[PDB]
RNA sequence: CGGUUCGGCCGGGCACUCUAACGGGACUGCCCGCGAAAGCGGGAGGAAGGAGGGGACGACGUCUGGUCAGCAUGGCCCUUACGGCCUGGGCGACACACGUGCUACAAUGCCCACUACAAAGCGAUGCCACCCGGCAACGGGGAGCUAAUCGCAAAAAGGUGGGCCCAGUUCGGAUUGGGGUCUGCAACCCGACCCCAUGAAGCCGGAAUCGCUAGUAAUCGCGGAUCAGCCAUGCCGCGGU
């Protein structure tokens, strides 16, 4: 993956103030969560597989 | 898209965890985020070590971590080398007092964390191909394990779509909680082409 | 006046290391704090199976949260420099608390 | 639906009068579904009987039978080429619910005002048949004749 | 009333009113259809057209892949008739 | 109560008839009443023209509002409109001039309400 | 000394000290011929007492507590049984005539992927 | 309607330059790439220009328009 | 039972409230008509039934469908450059076509007064009780919170009366100028929010079309998630009924 956008990513970026989550290794603000910084994207997967400390799925 | 991981499921229940530690708050975020980061680096480490169970026990502030391995003692070195250098190395990384636990992979013909690398192994520079089918389907009754339903991702030595391989013996269900199956990532690294490997077969009942 | 405090996944290790430790006091404590599940703050999960058009994959995860708390004002001697910090195993993250 | 037919619970009858047949419709006039707005739309209703009627609505028994006892129903069939309602044998079975269909429309599309109004300007509108009840039941009831005929033919 | 789409080429007063024109041929047709649209797409094999349709009575669906994008569209719509043609059956 | 221009609100309590009026809301309905020492469960027409001086001195007494404003209804915006405006601009355009968007959710001025021809080809959701 | 019963009806607790007295009881202050005014449902929370011609013999103790009113005013035919037939087990007989103390599980459904009211779906047009 | 409690903002990493028309002698036209600056009375009725993303536009600050946050007198769109 | 600045605030213990674990607990285990027999139908009955309600589950397989543009990633295309730092601008435009959702045509409602009730989470550089200004949106001293033990919130709807009587209506609320807050060295574009004025389509809407077999649909409200901020009528969860 390309890095044109980790600029920001550098302390505080501009007059201190951009910032907006972003996942871990796949870049995407719109689809991240902060508590764990990673998009339903790269994480998706890793999910189901096992390597969430007694994180389940839901079904009822 | 249908089918997901069945040991999923028993991950919280009946399939004691990977990542299984207590800690909390916002270390998920920061602190947890540093477990892949530190895992990148110690998977592609020592893959060859022939791993098969990464067990992860990370105390408060005072980890653990037990993965287990192909070559018994081995690992440690000549004698045991190496093996502090990593009680040292992922200080650098992260030197938050934690201890250095390891042990060996016995059974690893049902063990498919550790068969799933031969499968990158038959990958890096060319194996058995077409014959390499039940090349790798043999050791599995050899010792038991009782089914030998395995799945690959496509190609055949250089195809041109994803075919899969077949075979379906033994009660390995997947519908019904009476499986118990093991099986470990193994990436492909491909000189044509990644692909993705699916080692799972029976390992107990109750 | 001293707080404690514990959090852990599988409880089939956690309510057991729980004693493991605390049953290791009242050699010396009072009637001591006592088996105390508190709540179990959920944390649910949600996966987009496949992204790309036709809206219809998902599915959700989730992981559990069992924590302890004791905290035992006035502790004794032999429950203080006696434990003192005690705590082999993985699946808690105590914080020595007052 | 189609292994079981299943088993009808029987309706928790009245409180405040105690009987079925009232919480009956009740439960239809429920709209959106709450169980207290209808359980008060009713303490004037019933007083418009006893008021603007010479009668008290007790005497207003079985009034819906009455106002809602078509000889059709609406049915279907199929032959082999055409679709048309085929129309019946009708039973007090259904008559008895139905009997509180037209109720509904004849308590919508109306120029007046609120629920109150309605009511009493429909109650007294069950008998010789002004309105829509009495006036679309008996228009069911002309859907014989070229109807008629699907009545020895029973199954 | 027309709303032609591609991923590949764009949308010329040629192809606006060849679709078009035969949109106000089909009189005996006309009864609903809200809104139409109609996306071209093209494989190495030749060119594809797809529409879709919303009326107050369903939903229509037609498609064609012939090797003249020309015809691929000509052939779609041409379904969309012969589809009209089975909602009024006989 | 003709005591302005075109003002005859009539017919019920006096309390209605306050905020009854193009200009009066609440803060000066029954506000008013008070700095007139009135209760608002009062009659319109009862009050005789004794009654009504109150209102013709004291409540006559506003600023430039209802009746009188019509010299500023345009005004209001006459310096905000032509100019290069944003508001032309959307007063120059005579637009919605108040953070809101306008391709939609403005419709009050960018065209009426008559059914424009709806886009075909290109994605109308 | 005394006994009592609780009370439960969707997710709404009631803990009722029922004491001996004339057999009216307020509400943590305002008893019910004082507080509930003729509320229709909530008067029939004593359907038992009308019947057992209890009532006016005791004087119970009334506060409730969690869910709404309406499964709370219900979370009381529970404390009764709970109640009135553990002082008084004879007192079992008449009590299953009504059976009233069954605390119907009626709740409002989850809501699912998308779905409303966990049975409503939107609408459709042209297809 | 619009507001900003007080300090309304002013591009000043061009005040400078805006401000040399007036601080030893004067001059018409110069650059400028914003929208966002505020205009106060020690600056007005000057030759200016100013950009929009990818467009220049004719600025000329005058009494009959409140030197305000700018942009709101020639935002970007453009359509017929 | 004693207390009672009547407000659980004290002395106090096991019921009990939920909550937190294990075991049992519902397979019809017993009657019959039917039976050729593995079985269809009323009773027992307990918290309860007939696969309890509910999901995850989602068969080897179809459409040879789509995400290589977000990770991995065959090859091919640039290769002073389809490499690179930046201020702004389109995605909140336009003659328009409908979907997806919110909120209303009301008198069931407009507003005044008081109040009985739900799950759930979350507030570490984070949230708010109190103090006073104060039309509030809002503010400052900063207590307290890593917590069944402080907040987020005196849930909403509702309930009793009060005033309001069908007109395009104290309906609905798109909407325009002048003012205010919170984020930002900033909110023209393109902020929601407090005030002043303000107020349309619209009396159920040609056709056509959708949801569910129970606590349903339906009506009224709340939090969480993300998000530095900000405009949830979207998303997940819960309930008054």
């Amino acid at each position: 993956a390309r890095k044109a956008l980790i600029e920001k990513a550098k302390r505080t970026p501009k007059f201190k103030v951009r910032a907006y989550t972003r996942c871990v290794r796949c870049g995407r603000a719109r689809s991240v969560y902060r508590f764990f910084g990673l998009c339903r994207i790269c994480l998706r997967e890793l999910a189901h597989k096992g390597q969430l400390p007694g994180v389940r799925k839901a079904s009822w | 898209g249908n089918k997901i991981h069945p040991i999923g499921f028993r991950l919280g229940i009946t399939r004691d965890w990977e990542s299984r530690w207590y800690a909390g708050k916002k270390q998920y975020r920061h602190l947890l985020l540093e477990d892949q980061r530190i895992r990148g680096l110690l998977e592609k480490e020592l893959y060859s070590a022939g791993l098969a169970r990464v067990d992860i026990e990370r105390a408060a502030d005072n980890v653990a971590v037990t993965v287990h391995v192909a070559k018994p003692g081995v690992v440690i070195g000549r004698g045991g080398e190496r093996i502090r250098v990593l009680r040292e190395e992922l200080a650098k990384l992260t030197g938050k007092n934690v201890a250095l636990n390891v042990q060996e992979v016995q059974n690893p013909n049902l063990s498919a964390p550790l068969v799933a690398q031969r499968v990158a192994e038959q990958i890096e520079r060319r194996f058995a191909v077409r014959r390499a089918i039940k090349q790798a389907v043999q050791r599995v009754m050899e010792s038991g394990a009782k089914g030998a339903k395995v799945i690959v991702s496509g190609r055949i030595g250089g195809a041109e779509q994803a075919r899969t391989e077949w075979a379906a013996q033994g009660r390995v269900p997947l519908h019904t909680l009476r499986a118990n199956i093991d099986y470990g990532f193994a990436l492909a690294r491909t000189t044509y082409g990644v692909l993705g490997v699916k080692a799972y077969i029976f390992l107990g009942e109750v | 006046k001293i707080r404690i405090k514990l959090r852990g996944f599988d409880h089939k290790t956690l309510d057991a290391s729980a004693q493991k430790i605390v049953e290791a006091a009242r050699r010396s404590g009072a009637q001591v704090s006592g088996p105390i599940p508190l709540p179990t703050r959920v944390r649910r999960f949600t996966v987009i199976r496949g992204p790309f058009k036709h809206k219809d994959s998902r599915e959700h995860f989730e992981l559990r949260t069992h924590n302890r708390l004791v905290d035992i004002i006035n502790p004794n001697r032999k429950t203080i420099e006696q434990l003192m910090t005690l705590d082999l195993p993985t699946g808690v993250e105590i914080e020595i608390k007052t | 639906a189609r292994r079981r037919r299943a088993e009808v619970r029987q309706l928790q009858p009245d409180l405040v009068y105690g009987d079925v047949l009232v919480t009956a419709f009740i439960n239809k006039i429920m709209r959106d579904g709450k169980k207290n707005l209808a359980a008060r739309i009713f303490y004037d209703a019933c007083k418009i009987i006893q008021e603007k009627t010479g009668q008290e609505p007790l005497k207003v028994f079985k009034q819906a039978v009455e106002n809602v006892k078509p000889r059709m129903e609406v049915r279907s069939r199929r032959v082999g080429g055409a679709n048309y309602q085929v129309p019946m044998e009708v039973s007090p079975r259904r008559q008895q619910s139905l009997a509180l269909r037209w109720l509904v429309q004849a308590a919508n599309q109306r120029p007046e005002r609120r629920a109150a109004v309605r009511i009493a300007h429909e109650l007294m509108d069950a008998a010789e048949g002004k309105g829509g009840a009495v006036k679309k039941k008996e228009d069911v009831e002309r859907m014989a004749e070229a109807n008629r005929a699907y009545a020895h033919y029973r199954w | 009333t027309m709303n032609i789409t591609s991923k590949q080429m764009e949308i010329t007063p040629a192809i606006r009113q060849h679709v078009a024109d035969r949109l106000a041929k089909l009189e005996k047709w006309q009864t609903h259809l809200i809104n139409p649209h109609i996306i071209l797409s093209k494989e190495p094999q030749g060119f594809v057209a797809d529409a879709t349709i919303n009326t107050p009575n369903g939903v229509l669906v037609a498609s064609g892949k012939h090797e003249d994008m020309y015809t691929a569209i000509n052939e779609l719509i041409n379904k969309l008739e012969r589809q009209l043609n089975k909602l009024q059956h006989k | 109560a003709r005591i302005a221009g075109v003002e005859i609100p009539r017919n019920k309590r006096v309390d209605v008839a306050l905020t009854y009026i193009y200009g009066i809301g609440k803060a000066r309905a029954k506000e008013a009443l008070e700095k007139t020492g009135i209760n608002p469960a009062t009659r319109v027409k009862d009050l005789t023209e004794a009654e009504v001086v109150r209102l013709r001195e004291y409540v006559e007494n506003t600023w430039k509002l209802e009746g009188e404003l019509r010299a500023e209804v345009a005004a209001n915006i006459k310096r905000l409109m032509d100019i290069g405006c944003y508001r032309g601009l959307r007063h120059r355009r005579g637009l919605p001039v108040r953070g809101q968007r306008t391709r939609t959710n403005a419709r009050t001025r960018k065209g009426p309400r008559k059914t424009v021809a709806g886009k075909k080809k290109a994605p109308r959701k | 000394e005394q006994y009592y019963g609780t009370g439960r009806r969707k997710e709404a607790v009631a803990r009722v000290f029922l004491r001996p007295g004339n057999g009216k009881v307020t509400v943590n202050g305002q008893d019910f011929n004082e507080y509930f005014q003729g509320l229709v449902r909530a008067v029939a929370a004593l359907e038992p007492l009308r019947a057992v011609d209890a009532l006016g013999r005791f004087d119970a103790y009334i506060t409730v507590r969690g869910g709404g009113k309406s499964g709370q005013i219900d979370a009381i035919k529970l404390g009764i049984a709970r109640a009135l037939v553990q002082y008084n087990p004879d007192y079992r007989a008449k009590l299953k005539p009504l059976g009233f103390l069954t605390r119907d599980a009626r709740v409002v459904e989850r809501k699912k992927y998308g779905k409303h009211k966990a049975r409503r779906a939107p609408q459709y047009s042209k297809r | 309607p619009r507001s900003l409690k007080k300090g309304v903002f002013v591009d000043d990493h061009l005040l400078e330059k805006v401000l040399e028309l007036n601080a030893k002698g004067e001059k018409r036209l110069i650059k400028t790439w914003s929208r966002r600056s505020t205009i106060v009375p020690e600056m007005v009725g000057h030759t200016i220009a100013v950009y929009n993303g990818k467009q220049h536009v004719p600025v000329y600050i005058t009494e009959n328009m409140v030197g305000h946050k700018l942009g709101e007198f020639a935002p970007t769109r453009t359509y017929r």
